[PDB]
Parts: structure tokens; C-alpha cells; sequence
């Protein structure tokens, strides 16, 4: 022992690096890896293309008498996005499929500070570096909206100090009143509820459009222009052609 | 047979509205058989008026996705063993009995750019469209996490979008740890 | 004028069941094939289904596609502020000759 | 030689001509 | 006819050609062929040497 | 320390005309890098921004 361990913990890091660097085949490919055995490639899908942009601004202010006093104006936001790939030739054929998805700001606003929001303790590094476990990461270290029962629930069990590595937050100052600043509305980032669920790759089912004046309309108005030129072996077989009343009524050919 | 000696051409043009924070679809190109060469898409994008100035930056992705016709077999018949193989899929093809069937026009389909067919009056559009776009939408959710809800072959409507980065990823994290390592 | 390009027209194979072509019986077809009423457009009543409109060609619906339109799912009602639609949305199917406007 | 209104336009093409059709095809050819 | 004869005819001799050509797999690989298909490769044995 | 800049913007309705209504738009940037002070025990730094 301890040539089996640390060889069946380096092997077992090896078997992790395969199911999410091959996504689509966990806890199956590994499998077969082992025993030195393969997949059928044909049946996955794989992406083609990925384009992403950031949507510009424009400002148009108003000029008559009201508009000049309150100061009104607005936001005009729009893009282009196109792409030019070959299509992969296959036996059976596929179906390509396209998606436009627009999406807000994902950055945090409710998280308490690591070091501010804690008591100022002394830190003993000699025993810290005697710290290679999985320590728990229990709620109310990751937002302030969080219930009287859920705070004690661990979320995930990970990490030593690594709610510290980096911070990253934008939204309003708390002192702030959200009633204001209605004509500096640069307000709309995702409040998930965090905690709870926190493996999730899932927008909530009810995004609200606070900018805009209806939350429940769509909002943008896309136009799609797709040309495709596709070789074939179909045969495309021939063009008829037209009766002419003079033949089969005067006789030209008898 | 399987050699190209002819061409074909597509040219669609298409105009919609699709909510934000949704994975909308918006068109569907379909690939036969010993079929290939060039795909050209281009999409716009227009807000409505958003009151006031803007900061936060607004993202707006363009994917597209191919699903091959492999896949979509195992959602129309996933208890079925061996459903998705090539070499089921390529004896059915033979049989004479169409692999797809005509399906009633859905939010997906409609969204897709299909135009229907009058089949005694009624509405209809083959069912490949449904299966490839909940296959793709399964595809996207597993590159974030592999143990993400999947989309069975029931859906009939968009669907929301995948986050950039999830929390648990974001600090790097896991939910129950190995006692090996 | 206004544009004249088609907006209702099924997609020819994904609007059919998906069947696996004999190449070598098409090869053995230099005749003019039915082109039947529903092939054009989806605003078809239910007897013209069956008529036939034009009587040409092998798969010679799919050599080239146009389409511009508005969504199905989008509501004609909105975009009265992007109102860029103005184009011919003759009957089509009944009268396939005719060179002549509305 | 009784029209005394304007006509409607002219298609730039026609929907036979738009797939290369025809009405009536020949038993010959 | 004489045109889609002519055509059948010469189109037959091909598909001669494929199962002689292309032993153990008579009957099957033709009718795949004609349908634009393929075979699994990896079930069918091959010779190695012959002295 | 800066002094915020001003741009007008003049009404062009009848009324405003008239009266020769405008508004006054200020606005300034401000920012600077400097180093931390590394101390034993650490402390806090603050920022305050005054008009």
C-alpha cells in the first residue's frame, strides 16, 4: 500500500480529466477506456460555430421644453453576427440547427466581502499549511439573501481560503433608493437565487425585463438571412417542354 | 452514387421577435446524405427603446449546432437497445418505411422557418426539427456540466439559456469530494 | 413594384417524410412528373390538394429555394414601428400562367 | 380596343417559368 | 425506351461488377450501393499471404 | 481634483424658442494608481469623493 495509493490517485485523476474533457460520455467512456475499448463517433452531435458580440449604444435626447428640463432620452442597441463554415458531409445527413440568445450581465451583486464581513482574526499559517482536506463552504459566504435555516446548509465542499482568490461584484450602492435613477436605468444583471441549486446551467424560466417598459414582450427583433449551396448526387432529371397547337392540328409532320 | 455531380441552393430570409434570457431557435438547415459545401448565416439584432442610459453591456450569441440523424433515432426510441446505431438506422432506411413522420406544426418548428404542409387541412412538419432541437439544446447544457437536466423528446417550446460560468465552477468547487485523493 | 419573392411555400424535404431515394430507378425516369397543388404553398383549400398545378421535372423543387417572410410565431400585429413588409402574396397553385398583377 | 384605364404590372417572372415548367407536356419528346 | 434500356443495361453490368469484385458481400453491398449506403468493414475477414 | 465641464443643450419647441429655454449637463472622470502600503498589521484605505 500506499504504491497502489498514489497510483490509484493519480489514476483517478486521469479517469476525471476524461469525462469533462469528453463531455457527452461520462461514467460510459471511462469505462471502456479502461478495459482499452472505444465509442461509435458517428452518433454525437458537435458544434459548427460560435460567435458572440456586445451590443452597441446610441442616445437620442429630446428636445422640446419637457425634454430639455427632465432630461429624457433614449437607448438604441443592435448587432450583426454572421459565420461561414463547411457543412460536414455524412452517410446519413443531420439537421443544423442555429440559436440567437441575448442575455444580460452575469455578475454578482449580493456577496458579503471575505475579509470586511468577517471578524479580523490572526491567521496561523504553520497549521494552515497543514490543510490539504476538503473544507465546507457553508451558505451565507456567497449572498445575503439567505434564510434563517438555509445558512447553516453547505452549498459545496470545497477549497481552503478560496472565496479570497478573487472578488467580483457591480451593482447599486445600498444606501441607493432603485426608485431613482430611472432615466440612469444601466440596471440589468441576473439576481439568481444562488445558493440553493448551486450546479445549475439553467437560466430561470421567468427573466424580467426591468429596462423595458413590458416585462412579458420580446423584446428584440431579429432577421435572418441563410444562403446554402449543397452538392448532391440526386439526379435532377430533365425539363419538359411546351405542346405547339400547329403541330398535331395543320399536320407539319403527316 | 454517393459522389456529388449536382447542386442544390437555399436562400432563406426570415424575421421574428424571441425573448431575452431564452435559447431561441431561429432557422434549421437540413443535411442529407453525401451532401456538403458552404452554409452562410447572418442574424440582427434590434431592442425595443430601453429608457434612459445604458452600462451594463448586453451579450448576443450566435450558435449553430449539427445533430446528426443517429442522434435524433435514440430520443424518438430510447427504450428501444441499440436505437441510435448506424446499422439500425441504415436498415430502417431500407425497409421502405419512412425513418420520420409528419408532426403537427410546434413553437420549435415554427420558429425554425419550416413552412407547414396541407395535409387534409391540417398543419404539418416532419418530426426530425423537434428531435434535433432538443438534442442541440442538450449538447450546449452538457459542455457546462455533464450532469445537467436533459431535455426529453416531449418539448415543444424555447428554452432558456445556459449561464457562461455556473456557481460552482466560478469558485471552483464540488459537490461531494473523493476520500482517495 | 413591390418585392416579388415567395413567403408560403413548404420546405421541400423537411416539410415530407424523410425516405431513402433509389438512385438507380431516378435514373430510369426521363418523363414528366406530377407536380400536385399543396407543393407550392400551405394556403391551399382542401380540394385543390389533389389538382395539379404544372406537370414537370424530377425533384426539380429543390434546385432552389427562396423564402422571405415573417416568423410563424411572431404576431403581425407588433412591428408596426418595423413594418418592412410589402410583398406580393398572390394565390399561387390556381392559375400557375399568369403574367399579369392582382 | 376598348380598355380606356390603366393595366395592373407584369410579373418579372411567372411561377411555371420560376420552376421550369409547362402545362402541357409532349408524347414525342 | 431504348433509352432507359441501354441505360439498365449498361447500369446492370456495373452492378455485376460490385459482387464479383467485391466477394462476400453478393446481394447486399449492390442493394446499399444503389440506395447510396455503406457495409460495417470491420466483420469481414482478409488475406494476409498467399505462397 | 478636477472642475466638472459644461455643455448646454437649448430647447427648439415654439415655447422654448421663445423663451430661449437650455439645460446645463455636468460631468467629470477621475482616477489614480498608487501603491499599497505593506504594514505588520495591516489597515483600511478609504476613498471619498466630494463636490
Amino acid at each position: 500500500d500506499f504504491y497502489n495509493a498514489q497510483k490509484m490517485d493519480e489514476l483517478t485523476r486521469v479517469m476525471r480529466k476524461i469525462c469533462d474533457d469528453n463531455p457527452e460520455y461520462g461514467e460510459e467512456m471511462v469505462l471502456r477506456w479502461a478495459h482499452g475499448l472505444s465509442v461509435d463517433p458517428g452518433r454525437v452531435p458537435f458544434l459548427l460555430a460560435e460567435k458572440s458580440v456586445v451590443l452597441g449604444r446610441q442616445i437620442i435626447g429630446a428636445t422640446d421644453t419637457a425634454g430639455v428640463e427632465d432630461g429624457v432620452k433614449r437607448s438604441d442597441m443592435a448587432a450583426q453576427l454572421s459565420f461561414t463554415v463547411p457543412i460536414p458531409t455524412t452517410e446519413l445527413g443531420g439537421i443544423i440547427v442555429t440559436f440567437a440568445c441575448i442575455k444580460p450581465d452575469e455578475t454578482l451583486s449580493s456577496q458579503p466581502h471575505p475579509i470586511l464581513a468577517d471578524h479580523w482574526r490572526l491567521d496561523n499559517f504553520v497549521a494552515d499549511e497543514l490543510a490539504l482536506d476538503p473544507q465546507p463552504v457553508m451558505a451565507r459566504e456567497l449572498d445575503y439573501k439567505v434564510a434563517q435555516a438555509n445558512e447553516t446548509t453547505v452549498v459545496f465542499y470545497t477549497g481552503l481560503n478560496e472565496l479570497k482568490k478573487t472578488y467580483v461584484s457591480y451593482g447599486l450602492c445600498r444606501a441607493l433608493d432603485p426608485n431613482t435613477v430611472e432615466s440612469k436605468n444601466a440596471v440589468w444583471q441576473l439576481e439568481v437565487p444562488l445558493s440553493v441549486t448551486p450546479e445549475t446551467v439553467l437560466y430561470p424560466a421567468d427573466l424580467p425585463q426591468y429596462p423595458f417598459a413590458d416585462q412579458q414582450a420580446e423584446v428584440c427583433t431579429y432577421v435572418v438571412q441563410s444562403t446554402a449551396v449543397m452538392p448532391t448526387p440526386m439526379i435532377f432529371g430533365p425539363s419538359p417542354v411546351e405542346q405547339l397547337a400547329v403541330i398535331e392540328t395543320e399536320d407539319l409532320f403527316e | 452514387y454517393q459522389t456529388k455531380r449536382n447542386v442544390r441552393r437555399e436562400a432563406r430570409t426570415l424575421m421574428g421577435r424571441f425573448k431575452a434570457g431564452k435559447l431561441a431557435p431561429v432557422m434549421a438547415v437540413p443535411v442529407k446524405g453525401s451532401e456538403g459545401g458552404m452554409l452562410s448565416q447572418s442574424v440582427s439584432f434590434e431592442l425595443d427603446p430601453i429608457a434612459g442610459r445604458m452600462a451594463t453591456p448586453i451579450t448576443a450569441e450566435m450558435c449553430a449546432v449539427f445533430v446528426p440523424v443517429q442522434a435524433c433515432d435514440a430520443l424518438k426510441n430510447p427504450e428501444a437497445d441499440y436505437a441510435g446505431m448506424t446499422e439500425i438506422v441504415r436498415e430502417k432506411l431500407l425497409s421502405g418505411n419512412p425513418l420520420f413522420v409528419l408532426e403537427p406544426e410546434t413553437d420549435v418548428s415554427k420558429r425554425c422557418g419550416v413552412n407547414p404542409r396541407s395535409n387534409n387541412g391540417l398543419m404539418r412538419v416532419n418530426e426530425i426539427v423537434r428531435l434535433a432541437h432538443n438534442c442541440a439544446v442538450n449538447f450546449l447544457r452538457r459542455r457546462r456540466y455533464v450532469d445537467a437536466v436533459q431535455l426529453t423528446a416531449a418539448n415543444h417550446s424555447t428554452t432558456p439559456a445556459i449561464l457562461s460560468q455556473t456557481v460552482l465552477d466560478r469558485f471552483n468547487g464540488a459537490l461531494d469530494p473523493d476520500p482517495n485523493v
